[PDB]
């Protein structure tokens, strides 16, 4: 007994997988884990979740991608679908939830046909052609392609959902400020870069007290006085505030006495001349992250000047644009044309946090900053996280066009339409696309799960009400009424592109994870 | 010698749902009891000493909580709230927990 | 025996190690055989570091499939050479190898001493190559000819659609590559990849793309007309090679020492700007600079006030492509500065992606360097397609290199087989055995093709084993019906040297492989 | 506790037999490996690589042991290999077998010294024997050398490629003759560089009329193809190099710092114009190259290579006859890189290579090996190494020996003729060594696999007739064959050290009586 | 320790120039004597190597101290720790030269070792060993090493003793009788 | 697959285990093919207890050559019948067996 | 390296010998030991010999068999 044989000792200790068995079973099972891992995730009724990393750091979250980024997965294909959505969020923002759902259902249905014995490759083709067709029929469902660039009311109504999607509690506040955010920025460096928005977390003073400023902030100290001027004269220097230290070693050497007297005196004297020359231009505030000479700030204080400290390269880069003034690597030339110019700048005390305020009014267009108030930073991290995703949404909204109906409704048309094309395929692949159409049921199905009401009849009711073209009606959000709601009046819309891409990526995810048969795994 | 592929790392714990949810609720209740006596004109104060041996008495629970190095996560949220309220208004942070 | 000499040593024996080695390849070929043939399956690898593959070209598999059996590692090396020689068919090459050794074993298992069979192989390849030499089809560099060949090669790895998209880019590159005599495939081929927006949209760019961007916000992102500065001399500060300790006595001198130090680079940038201003007196024109080293921020500012595009820290080969792009005269000394030394582009912008920056070169009148910018949805796939790409190119370079071409899909091997089976023992007789199996081993390619295609092997071989008439054709196996096919008519081709070298490579591999007896391992602790 | 504290010692016959046994092993492990019908072995280096090679030396050079005389036997192999190259296919197998019978008188209680004494007598006649049965050959005639070479190489796997190597070996060998020693010119096999590149085929590998460099043009603007270039070997670097005296500068005035930086520019440019003044075309140096000068040398359209290995620089110098320089100002036109028939830099496939052809009468050359895989290639060159080595030995002596065991039997009876005429106790050792000689053709039989005993007796019987001495053993037929038609011909000196080495082995191991371990120093 | 400090950059080229010219002129000064063979246990620079090739010269670096002492005693050379003169200038004299018929480096066992033939100043003798393994040679020289001494002693003392153990053969008995002389214990 | 059922379990697969047995039997036959025939050689076996054989009837040899491969032991049983049936050509049976599978493979 | 292959793992740990090598070499040498063991044995000039058994019992001997009886040879 106890003695099997090996025809291939090729491996030093490693995992050879083959026979489609893992493909037919283990690969599929792994993906099915991910679905359940985040099945609760999407849904206005879907709930948040927290995790600590391998370094034991809290992460309360509603987004899948972030937690997925917080999951050290080890199975091969799991990461693939992870990384697929990972870029997808890097592509669109929210959707992480949905595409993961797309990932499983297509996976979940596929094995059954594979278990039914259809050609593995044929699965690809039917899945493929269906996807291409699915994209093809997709634009025919766009409604309310909202056009107003710079109104608050339209965009807020649009943006509400994604905030609503990942935060059910406080949409009204979040939209208007974030709508205020989008309107406050124009295309200045070109069509509202997401990075143009800054987020500051301050614990305490619950979320309702959070607001947005038309300028920028720093939770930083100051060295001299504290003033804000109606006409602010801002001085920006990546240069540290010290006598320009020649990088190569000039140490003073003396040969007679008086150089001692002269040198330090002039050493003082020209620094006064340096800072005066700055003040001659009227600069009332000077900024840098670099080192500050004590006499120099001593001089600035003598000249009623404001100073900024220890800021990162990004911090100056943000501010440089804010007043649109150029940072000067050369310390001397307080250029008028390149001189900072702000509405008002001072220091505030909020949540027991020394806070430097750049309170601005910028008609030419400004990268404003959002104030976050509320107790648990854990809340801040997600509560910024969702707004950030909304930020993408606006930008992705701002990308091209064409609001489309959310709330699963569009998916119901998709299935029926794809189902409809299914029987017009006819061929052995017909089942696969037939299954391909079916998988889209998962969204409202999962939505029902996160609603926690009997799904199938709702699905059938939604089917039935969708047999009359009712593309604007979809799944309600209500324990009282587990039947239906019309999204159009509800405004529960979404992006064409987000749905469009997420469809493709999940498609790509499949064919890939579907493609492979046998695997090899070296010992880590 | 095939082996099934695990989902995440060995010992990557998960517990879900009602029993999962309630555990924190008890855990939060556990937290307050350490602060239950605290606030009040006839209230209470505690002494906690670090593993270093430097003792530390406190009547402000937020201070006590900061001493109370929590390992449960959801409870740390409670601990965070204290800092916020302490960064806001102070005692009654005591109450805030309760 | 020598175990007497050393206890910890290990030895095999003639019978023993012989079986071991053939057993080794027999296993090795078994895994890889799934791959070659368009119906084949690429394989995904996971590092112990957790990295990920989606590959099909076996050399990648062999190089990364951690195995210890020595012969395989030996076989791995030549396969890598073949990868350094042509790129695919390494697939077939090993499949050729073990299967030959398997057929080889059959006779020595009948006690035949291997030395005889080797000579049979020696004669066998000779006649085969003799046939191989005559049968290659002399074909011109017709765009379609190569196009089909590219599609012939590229289908081995990816979607039919994906390669078809890929097919157009590579060939046109090939067209835009030759100076009608000599390709080197290194400069004119830029393979850059971005995790961006699709797999399919990966495209040739008529110009060039860069892996970094300007280091200043005021830097112009986009310029209509680009006048090019190719250089490598640092415009970062530098202090001279000799210890040169200076002092001063006045802080005034300290500042005077400030300005003096900068002055050298000050002139350097000054020379260019005047040239730029000597060149770009017009406002419309845009001026771009490329450095292989870094650039001073003050210098950056120097260009900034002049609105000058400049780039730093380029890989040493990029400028060649730049010279191959804009005709720019790559220089070091700016004192000898001439407008004729310049390069010109019809369009430049920068593309910002993710956190990185990518820069775009457009509209050379007669570009001689181009770029395979790889658009990617997924990192492995970018790596995945890239191998398919580089494979695809190297197919073409030989394809143009050889004014002849081999019709692919193993139609040759039957042609090899019938001609070789049509060899009397003009040999000393005993070698006709080894020749027979040698010819026998050749039919594996369609066999696995049908096998990878799922069609039953034995019957199909017999089917295609029908040279029809006086026109006993170069007949392929259909890759989707398992049926006789004119690869030439259907345009399924291959590089002659590919077919050439692989036979040679495998043969030499084979004979020596059969010509070992024990495998020694007596090494220091 | 007295002597050396756990250092083992042994003495006498057990020692004697033990050394006798180990060599018997030592020879035995290779007896498969000689002859045109030999086998071919592949080895595990301790660190993972593979070497597959028939030449015994490397095999033993790749052998780890504990018993000393084996290691003692090891070096003997490499020494003769070093001096002769091959015969290592045979010498040790001769050696142990000599010992194998050499023991046979130990039980005869005969003191080894006399047995040694006969041996020195024995070799003397042996050397005298071969000189009598040697044959001088013309060295100008190529084809016999080619015949000799194939005769020398029809033992290794390159057998299928004899034509190529034979000319290949001859050509490089002929082109290496350094006549400044008067008529005592000497060839070198370290200027006989060997370059192994995988890919391609054996047929593609060829002798290059010049040198091959695994490097590239420093700048594209330098041409990659030139007919009759001029080449510079700058031993010195091309850039500014330390003021060796921990030099220091103290500037005080502003312009000084900028001034000095030009000066290094000036210093470099200085070097450039000194170079161009000789109107050169190609620049080669073992050190780095300033791109700024390289701009200048680009400005002069003069080809430049940096950081080239010194031995190649010599062979490059020996290629184009020019002499290396470390002093651009003291560079001399007598070392102009003239003797350059064609300049080029090809693309091997992922590697640029430097192509230096058609020197007028070059003395240095590298052989380009283009094959399947480097272990295949490395095996090839070892055979090439032997092939070229024997040729120079042929270029060292024109006197030739017919091998195939024919010579071996010739001495064997010759000593038997000596043996019966040399009455005394020492006679029996004398014939015994003759008895030892007979095994090599016998060994050849097994590698063929024929009726060894019958053939050997007949061969001895065949060689009993004085009229015929070239009768030897065919490699493949395993039949008695006169060598004259067979043509397996060998350098006499090859066989000399063979026996010279063989007998030296014998005496050295014989005087042994003792083993001592644990020296601890 | 001698520091080189520059406040006037204009001569550093000249400074760096002479740094080797000293070695160069020393090369020139010794070469002008026409000397054709030189040894130096010290290191030899490539600049010197280049110059000697221009001379077609012969030079050695890193030669063991004792042998060149034998060389100077053999060839009649003067080993020179440096170039000098009773006057301060470092000068060199042909009278310092060593002389011999012919010098060759020859590759024995494929390794070129240098041969010296017949120094006229003082006749020299050296011996080249040939053997099978390194084990054989290093022992046989010891016997050779001892081989010299015994003859040297015979040269040292013009007197001999017959070998083969006769000594005690005579001694034993002569003492055996001599023992009886003492009468003690 | 069944590794899911049990970790300490061991299982093969179709191509795999098939390949095992043929090698096992082919490996088995190679040892014994030295035996049968008057020109054949009997083989000497050494017990762990130091006992000794000089037989050529492989039945003793197989029965006494300790192998762990099951098919070989499987072979041992049927041969054990055959020797209990006739005694020689037991040799033939196994050599018959393996070379049969060899061609079958 | 570090991983040769076995064409027959038939043995759970045992010694299989083949190739005549033991017969041509190892079989002979062991026999040669026995000759060397008792070469001195016989003879009016042949001298006696003693050996201790595994149970530490003295045996002075000239007869080969008895001393041979004292040898657990393997």
């Amino acid at each position: 007994p106890k003695a099997p044989g090996f025809a291939q000792m090729l491996k030093e200790g490693a995992k050879h997988f083959s026979g489609l068995e893992e493909a037919v079973y283990r690969n599929i099972q792994a993906c099915k884990e991910l679905a359940q891992t985040t099945r609760t995730a999407y849904g206005p009724n879907g709930m948040n979740k927290m995790v600590i990393n391998h370094l034991e750091k809290l992460f309360v979250t509603n987004d899948a991608a972030t937690i997925l980024r917080e999951l050290e997965v080890q199975h091969p294909a799991a990461k693939m679908i992870v990384m697929a959505s990972h870029m997808q969020e890097q592509e669109v923002g929210d959707g992480t939830n949905f595409v993961l759902v797309f990932a499983g259902a297509l996976l979940e249905l596929a094995e059954e046909l594979l278990r039914i014995g259809l050609s593995v490759s044929e699965v690809i083709e039917g899945y493929e052609i269906a996807c291409r067709k699915a994209h093809e029929i997709l634009p025919n469902l766009v409604c309310c392609s909202a056009k107003n660039l710079r109104d608050i009311d339209e965009v807020s109504s649009l943006l509400r959902t994604s905030i609503m999607s990942k935060q059910y509690g406080n949409e009204v506040f979040l939209a208007k400020l974030i709508a205020q955010a989008c309107v406050s920025i124009f295309p200045d460096s070109g069509h509202f870069n997401v990075d143009n928005i800054r987020v500051c977390k301050i614990l305490g003073s619950g979320i309702s007290s959070s607001s947005v400023l038309h300028g920028m902030v720093f939770k930083k100290e100051t060295e001299g006085d504290v003033t804000s001027v109606k006409d602010a004269k801002i001085a920006v220097y990546s240069c540290p505030f010290d006598g320009m230290i020649t990088e190569t070693k000039g140490t003073v050497l003396i040969k007679t006495a008086e150089e001692l007297m002269n040198f330090s005196k002039g050493e003082e004297n020209l620094m006064d001349a340096q800072v005066k020359a700055i003040a001659d231009t009227g600069a009332n505030v000077v900024v840098t992250g670099g080192k500050v000479a004590d006499m120099a700030l001593h001089y600035a204080n003598k000249y009623n000047i404001m100073l900024v400290r220890l800021n990162s390269k990004w911090d100056l880069r943000r501010l440089c644009k804010t007043v649109g003034a150029t940072a000067l690597p050369r310390l001397t030339p307080p250029v008028l044309e390149e001189m900072g110019h702000c509405d008002s700048v001072y220091l505030s005390e909020v949540g027991d946090t020394q806070v430097v305020v750049f309170k601005h009014e910028k008609e030419d267009g400004a990268i404003s900053t959002i104030v976050l108030r509320g107790s648990t930073d854990n809340l801040m991290d997600d509560i910024e996280r969702a707004v950030d995703d909304g930020v993408n949404t606006f930008k992705v909204l701002t990308r091209d066009k064409r609001l489309v109906p959310g709330g699963g409704a569009t998916e119901i048309e998709l299935a029926k339409q794809i189902t409809s094309y299914g029987e017009t395929c006819p061929g052995l692949e017909q089942y696969a696309i037939k299954k391909f159409a079916e998988a889209f049921e998962a969204i409202p199905r999962a939505l029902a799960e996160n609603s926690g009401v009997k799904a199938n009849e709702v699905i059938s009711k939604l089917y039935a009400v969708h047999q009359e073209g009712n593309k604007n009606v979809g799944l309600d959000i209500e324990a009282e009424v587990p039947a239906v709601k019309d999204m159009l009046e509800a405004g529960i819309l979404d992006t064409y592109l987000g749905k469009y891409w997420a469809i493709k990526l999940a498609t790509n995810a499949a064919v890939t994870v579907l493609r492979v048969d046998q695997i090899i795994m070296a010992k880590p | 010698m095939p082996t099934p592929v695990i989902l995440l790392k060995e010992g990557t714990d998960s517990s879900q749902g009602i029993p999962q949810l309630v555990s924190n609720i008890s855990a939060c209740q556990v937290i307050a009891e350490a602060v239950r006596t605290t606030l009040g004109p006839r209230g209470m104060d505690k002494l906690i000493v670090d593993g270093r041996g430097k003792a530390t008495i406190s009547n402000d629970g937020a201070t006590i909580l900061k001493l109370l190095d929590v390992v449960h996560p959801a409870a740390k949220t409670l601990v965070d709230i204290a800092k916020s309220q302490d960064a806001e208004v102070g005692d009654g942070t005591t109450s805030v927990t309760l | 025996a020598v175990k007497t000499l050393n206890p910890k040593a290990e030895v095999a024996r003639a019978q023993a190690a012989l079986a071991v080695n053939i057993s080794a390849a027999r296993g090795l070929q078994d895994v890889l055989r799934t791959n070659l043939g368009p119906k084949g399956t690429m394989k995904m690898l996971v590092s112990g570091a957790g990295d990920i593959k989606l590959t099909k070209d076996g050399n990648v598999l062999l190089h990364e499939m951690q195995i210890q059996h020595p012969t395989a590692s030996l076989i791995a090396k030549v396969a890598t050479a073949q990868d350094d020689i042509t790129g695919d068919g390494t697939t077939s090459n090993v499949l050729i190898i073990g299967e030959l050794l398997k057929q080889a074993d059959l006779y020595i298992s009948e006690g035949l001493h291997p030395r005889i069979i080797t000579e049979g192989f020696e004669a066998a390849k000779e006649k085969a190559l003799q046939f191989l030499e005559e049968v290659k089809v002399s074909r011109e560099m017709d765009r379609e000819t190569l196009i089909d060949v590219a599609r012939t090669s590229l289908r081995t790895k990816v979607h039919a659609e994906l390669a078809d998209v890929l097919t157009e880019a590579v060939v046109d590159s090939i067209l835009a590559i030759k100076k009608q005599d000599e390709p080197i495939d290194l400069f004119m081929i830029e393979i850059m990849e971005m995790k961006h927006k699709s797999e399919t949209d990966t495209s040739l760019i008529r110009g060039l793309v860069l892996d970094h961007g300007a280091r200043h916000p005021d830097m112009k992102k986009r310029v209509e007309d680009a006048y090019i500065l190719t250089c490598n001399v640092s415009l970062e500060y530098e202090k001279t090679e000799v210890n040169s300790g200076f002092f001063y006595k006045s802080a005034e001198e300290r500042e005077k020492l400030v300005k003096a130090e900068r002055k050298f680079i000050e002139d350097r940038v000054k020379k260019i700007i005047e040239l730029k201003r000597k060149v770009c007196g017009d406002s419309d024109k845009g001026f771009v600079v490329i450095n292989q080293k870094g650039i001073d921020p003050f210098s950056l500012d120097a260009l900034s006030k002049e609105g000058i595009v400049a780039l730093r820290r380029a890989k040493r080969r990029n400028m060649e492509r730049l010279t191959l792009a804009c005709g720019g005269v790559a220089l070091n000394s700016f004192d000898d500065l001439s407008p004729d030394c310049l390069g010109h582009a019809g369009l430049v912008y920068e593309y910002t992606l993710g956190e990185e920056k990518f820069t775009f070169i457009e509209k050379c009148n007669n570009p001689r360097s181009v770029t395979l910018l790889i658009k990617g949805p997924n990192k492995h796939t970018l790596t995945q397609i890239k191998d398919a790409v580089r494979d695809g190119l190297r197919a073409v370079k030989n394809a143009i290199d050889d004014g002849c071409v081999v019709p692919g899909a193993g139609a040759v091997e039957v042609a090899m087989a019938e001609a070789l089976i049509k060899h009397k023992p003009s040999v000393k007789g005993r070698a006709q055995l080894g020749v027979q199996a040698f010819a026998d081993a050749l039919l594996i390619i369609p066999k696995v093709l049908a096998q990878n295609s799922g069609f039953d092997l034995q019957e199909t071989l017999v089917k295609i084993q029908a040279e029809h008439s006086e026109s006993g054709q170069l007949v392929g196996v259909d890759l989707n019906t398992g049926e006789p096919m004119v690869a030439a008519e259907v345009g399924v081709w291959d590089n002659y040297c590919v077919k050439k070298q692989l036979l040679h490579s495998c043969t030499v591999i084979a004979t020596n492989i059969l010509l070992v007896d024990e495998i020694m391992r007596a090494g220091m602790s | 506790l007295v002597l050396s504290q756990n250092t083992k010692r042994e003495s006498g016959r057990k020692v004697q037999s033990g050394n006798i046994n180990a060599a018997k092993t030592i020879a035995d492990i290779i007896r498969t490996c000689l002859g045109p019908k030999s086998m071919m072995k592949m080895l595990l280096d301790p660190m993972g690589g593979i070497v597959m090679t028939n030449d015994g030396n490397a095999i033993l050079r790749e052998i780890q042991v504990q018993h000393p005389a084996a290691k003692s036997m090891i070096e003997i192999s490499r020494t003769q290999d070093e001096e002769v190259g091959d015969g290592t296919t045979s010498v040790i197998i001769l050696a142990g077998e000599m010992l194998s019978v050499a023991e046979h008188f130990l039980e005869q209680q005969m003191h080894p010294t006399v047995v040694i004494s006969a041996y020195r007598k024995a070799l003397d006649d042996m050397i005298s024997t071969l000189k009598k049965i040697s044959i001088p050959v013309d060295i100008s005639d190529s084809d016999m050398m080619l015949n000799i070479i194939n005769s020398s190489i029809t033992t290794k796997a390159i057998s299928r490629w004899s034509s190529l190597a034979c000319n290949i070996a001859l050509d490089a060998v002929k082109m290496v003759q350094f006549e400044e020693n008067g008529r005592k010119e000497i060839d070198i096999k370290k200027y006989a560089r060997v370059e192994k590149i995988p890919g391609g085929i054996i047929e593609d590998s060829c002798v290059l009329r010049g040198v091959m460099i695994n490097k590239d043009v420093t700048h594209p603007r330098m041409r990659r193809y030139i007919k009759n270039p001029r080449i510079v070997l700058l031993d010195s670097s091309l850039e500014y190099k330390k003021g060796e005296s921990q030099t220091d500068i103290e500037i005080t005035r502003e312009e000084d710092f900028t001034r000095i930086l030009q000066m290094e520019e000036e210093y470099i440019q200085q070097l450039c114009e000194d170079i161009i003044q000789l109107k050169p075309d190609v620049v080669i140096t073992e050190k780095g190259i300033s791109d700024l000068a390289q701009h200048y040398l680009m400005r002069a359209n003069i080809t430049a290579i940096r950081r080239v290995r010194k031995t190649d620089n010599n062979r490059i110098a020996r290629a184009c006859g020019a002499r290396i320089v470390s002093r651009p100002e003291e560079l001399r036109e007598d070392d102009v890189g003239t003797g350059a028939g064609l300049l080029e830099i090809k693309k091997i496939g992922d590697e640029y290579f430097t192509f230096i052809t058609d020197c007028k009468d070059p003395k240095a050359c590298t052989i380009l090996l283009r094959g399947a895989s480097k272990e295949i290639l490395s095996e090839v060159e070892r055979n090439l190494q032997d092939a070229m080595q024997v040729c120079r030995n042929v270029l060292l002596d024109p006197q030739l020996v017919p091998g195939g065991g024919a010579s071996e039997m010739a001495v064997a009876h010759a000593l038997t003729e000596k043996s019966k005429a040399m009455t005394g106790v020492e006679q029996w050792p004398y014939r015994a060594v003759a008895q030892a000689l007979e095994v090599i053709p016998r060994t050849l039989i097994q590698n063929c696999g024929a009726s060894t005993i019958r053939l050997l007796t007949s061969l001895r019987a065949k060689h009993t007739q004085e009229n015929c001495e070239t009768w030897g053993v065919n490699g493949e037929t395993g039949t008695l064959v006169d060598m004259k038609e067979l043509g397996i011909w060998e350098p006499l000196a090859v066989k000399l050290q063979t026996y010279k080495t063989a007998v030296e082995t014998a005496v050295l191991l014989l005087r042994i009586d003792d083993i001592v371990s644990g020296h601890k120093k | 320790g001698v520091q080189v400090v520059i406040t006037d950059p204009e001569k550093l080229d000249q400074i760096r120039q002479r740094e080797s010219d000293i070695t160069k002129e020393r090369i020139q000064k010794i070469l002008a004597t026409g000397a054709n063979v030189i040894l130096t246990t010290g290191g030899i620079d490539d600049m010197c190597l280049k110059y000697f090739v221009e001379a077609g010269a012969m030079a050695v670096r890193r030669v063991l101290k004792r042998d060149l002492k034998r060389i100077a005693k053999a060839s009649g050379a003067t080993i020179l720790s440096t170039l000098a003169n009773l006057e301060g200038e470092e000068t060199f004299e042909a009278a310092m030269l060593g002389q011999a018929e012919e010098v060759v480096q020859e590759r024995i066992c494929d390794d070129e070792l240098i041969l010296i033939k017949n120094t006229k100043a003082r006749t020299s003798a050296s011996i080249i060993l040939r053997g099978a393994n390194d084990f054989m040679c290093d022992e046989m020289e010891r016997s050779l090493h001892d081989a010299l001494c015994v003859v040297k002693r015979v040269l040292e003392s013009k007197s001999v003793v017959p070998g083969g153990g006769a000594v005690e053969a005579a001694l034993s008995i002569y003492l055996e009788n001599y023992a009886t002389s003492m009468g003690s214990r």
